[PDB]
């Protein structure tokens, strides 16, 4: 996350971190047993965890669970990178009660302008390197189909949305992909992708959770 | 020639933060670099032995 804050500890229950030896993407607990993330952020061997705020240190309010099941989208496109969601099936279930909690789904897309929370370890810098090693937090607003088309050319399907700021300096980032983007308390996108981070022009890209819906419900249920 | 394993590595436009090597052709070995998950060229290898038996020598 470039240009945003320290969200504070466990203040984003439902931010996990996806580990393969190290934290390498995010993702968004939607039921005890269930994260969603970014297809491009398929691993095999992923640990997930949750309750975590120092990804580098054992505060005391972490649960470690590996993966069970790891379901890319079945039309994820690792060229376009339409479809770019996965979901992760934990081997046990996840103990909910305060600094781990689940985020609810879309019951409908959001508009052009709503602002929303976007988190993550990802990379601080918008030139250069700098890994946190506590959670970051961004609040930006979801932009124009329009807007986010004239960015990024012949690149935008109807499964993305641009989130962010046009001048610059404040995007997600390297490390945050398939972290969550939070708006009015429901999960609209996961980090996806964009032309480096927070530079001018170049808004982040964010996988459309809301026409998925059905397909997470189904998928999750039946698994 | 244009010799794959000396081409700059590539992160490419996805968010993740995955560590993949490279071959150095300028250091003579293969390094770690960031790879954002997604459009990877050819110099990114999951392993230090997969890029030294692919580019060593380049
Ligand atoms: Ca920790």
């Amino acid at each position: 996350i470039v240009g945003g804050y320290t969200c504070g500890a466990n203040t984003v229950p439902y931010q996990v971190s996806l580990n393969s030896g190290y934290h390498f993407c995010g993702g968004s607990l939607i039921n005890s047993q269930w994260v969603v993330s970014a297809a491009h952020c398929y691993k095999s061997g992923i640990q997930v965890r949750l309750g975590e705020d120092n990804i580098n240190v054992v505060e005391g309010n972490e649960q470690f669970i590996s993966a069970s099941k790891s379901i890319v989208h079945p039309s994820y496109n690792s060229n376009t990178l339409n479809n770019d969601i996965m979901l992760i099936k934990l081997k046990s279930a996840a103990s909910l009660n305060s600094r781990v909690a689940s985020i609810s789904l879309p019951t409908s897309c959001a508009s052009a302008g709503t602002q929303c929370l976007i988190s993550g370890w990802g990379n601080t810098k918008s030139s250069g390197t700098s890994y946190p090693d506590v959670l970051k937090c961004l609040k930006a607003p979801i932009l124009s189909d329009s807007s986010c088309k004239s960015a990024y050319p012949g690149q935008i399907t109807s499964n993305m949305f641009c989130a962010g700021y046009l001048e610059g300096g404040k995007d997600s980032c390297q490390g945050d992909s398939g972290g969550p983007v939070v708006c009015s308390g429901k999960l609209q996108g996961i980090v996806s992708w964009g032309s480096g981070c927070a530079q001018k022009n170049k808004p982040g890209v964010y996988t459309k959770v809301c026409n998925y819906v059905s397909w997470i419900k189904q998928t999750i249920a039946s698994n | 020639r244009p010799d794959f394993c000396l081409e700059p590595p590539y992160t490419g436009p996805c968010g993740a933060r995955i560590i993949r090597y490279f071959y150095n052709a300028k250091a003579g070995l293969c390094q770690t670099f960031v790879y954002g998950g997604c459009r990877a060229k050819r110099n990114n290898f999951k392993s230090a032995e997969d890029c030294l038996r692919t580019c060593g020598g380049a």
